[PDB]
């Protein structure tokens, strides 16, 4: 979903 | 996506009372990779951009004065303000930064202090206006309390309708007041056709109201 | 210091694109990111996206995908948000706020650019002063600037450029039957000094490129 969405682009 | 609901719409204290707001998501906002409540909470003053007061739900941000205070866990999440200030006038918003960012409608905070009655000008229109064609009169309320005031417009005492406009500014966040100003605005020819031009001010201040006038082109 | 400074306010009609930008001054813009949030009212804040000013990169809210477009300019540290196919409901303050990292709330914000989508033409405003007289208060003397017929909002007014804020009240503008925006700023000063003292307002509405100094004498 769009809060793994998150986790992954702010890696 | 993760909706915030907050809770009072709006509410007012006097400088030194507490004050608890509520702010609900409609699922958790705890990230699992660091066990924080991905929660922040803003205050935003009248004609200014957001500030940053607390993040992780409950961790506040540098430069915050200790009186604000964050807590909360799950869904359900509160902003405490230990002991109000005159200047903490604000909307104060909650924030969910779990998922695609979304913010609570808002608490507006607003002050309560003493009866201040309203210092009343009047204003003519200017010189330069009136070569022009039209002639705006401004009546002046400044830094009065409560925010109920009433403006009615008189030309030689016969009261106007339909020809005036009024705003309020937000409340003053050193003093607690507001301020109003109205404007009647009347053709040059109107304008002419008459003596004197009042406004007549009533507001919990004033035990009558009070009316300041000017005679035209004296 | 930080400082987030925002682009000015538009006017910009409906169908069309506009671009804004946010310049970050006092620290390294590629040290955070970089927010747009849009405010519709004073209780209203809906996020937009998100920019990476370090590569570029931007994830979008997928309310607006196709529409916003983020981009950065690494040399002159500044970012930008392009808005394309824009309707009446379009039009709203667009703040651009940093973000140091996933887990970090919105820590900085600019000062916000005004955007209004409409058909009604730009209109710059006629400035007339509010001139002291006997109709005074115990020592004081209130004086202002009348901002009439202007669109679209905002106009901003500073007295002396700035130097004179204390018991300034600059009022929320009225929509008049016309379309047109009209505003009052006005100052109560000591009634002692009208005659040393000078005040000037500084009356700007940037989508007129009006930028007006209204000197207020007495009489």
């Amino acid at each position: 979903d769009f809060k793994e969405e998150l986790d992954q682009w702010f890696k | 996506n993760i909706m915030m609901t907050q809770s009072p719409s709006s509410l007012a204290v006097s400088a030194g009372e507490k004050v608890t707001m509520s702010c609900k998501s409609s699922q958790s906002v705890l990230h699992s990779s660091d066990q924080k409540n991905y929660l922040a909470w803003y205050q935003q003053k009248p004609g200014q951009s957001p500030k940053l007061l607390i993040y992780w739900a409950s961790t506040r941000e540098s430069g915050v004065p200790d009186r604000f205070t964050g807590s909360g866990s799950g869904t359900d999440f509160t902003l405490t303000i230990s002991s109000v200030q005159a200047e903490d006038l604000a909307v104060y918003f909650c924030h969910q930064y779990l998922s695609s960012y979304t913010f609570g409608g808002g608490t507006k905070l607003e002050i309560k202090r003493t009866v201040a009655a309203p210092s009343v000008f009047i204003f003519p229109p200017s010189d330069e206006q009136l070569k022009s064609g039209t002639a705006s009169v401004v009546c002046l309320l400044n830094n009065f309390y409560p925010r109920e005031a009433k403006v009615q417009w008189k030309v030689d005492n016969a009261l106007q309708s339909g020809n005036s406009q009024e705003s309020v500014t937000e409340q003053d966040s050193k003093d607690s007041t507001y301020s109003l100003s109205s404007t009647l605005t009347l053709s040059k020819a109107d304008y002419e056709k008459h003596k004197v031009y009042a406004c007549e001010v009533t507001h919990q201040g004033l035990s009558s109201p009070v009316t300041k006038s000017f005679n035209r082109g004296e | 210091e930080v400082q987030l400074q925002q682009s000015g306010p538009v006017l910009v009609k409906p169908g069309a694109s506009v671009r804004m930008s946010c310049k970050a001054s006092g620290y390294t813009i590629t040290d955070y990111y970089l927010n747009w949030v849009k405010q519709s009212h004073g209780k209203s804040l809906e996020w937009l996206g998100v920019l990476n000013p370090y590569s570029g990169g931007s994830l979008y809210s997928q309310t607006f995908k196709g529409k916003a477009t983020l981009t950065v300019d690494r040399s002159s540290s500044t970012a930008y948000l392009e808005l394309n196919s824009l309707t009446s409901e379009d039009s709203a303050v667009y703040y651009c706020a940093r973000q140091l990292g996933r887990g970090n709330g919105l820590d900085y914000w600019g000062q916000g650019t005004s955007v209004t989508v409409s058909s009604v033409s730009t209109k710059g405003p006629s400035v007339f002063p509010l001139a002291p007289s006997s109709k005074t208060s115990g020592g004081t003397a209130a004086l202002g600037c009348l901002v009439k017929d202007y669109f679209p909002e905002p106009v901003t007014v500073s007295w002396n450029s700035g130097a004179l804020t204390s018991g300034v009240h600059t009022f929320p503008a009225v929509l008049q039957s016309s379309g047109l925006y009209s505003l009052s700023s006005v100052v109560t000063v000591p009634s002692s000094s009208l005659g040393t003292q000078t005040y000037i307002c500084n009356v700007n509405h940037k989508p007129s490129n009006t930028k007006v100094d209204k000197r207020v004498e007495p009489k």
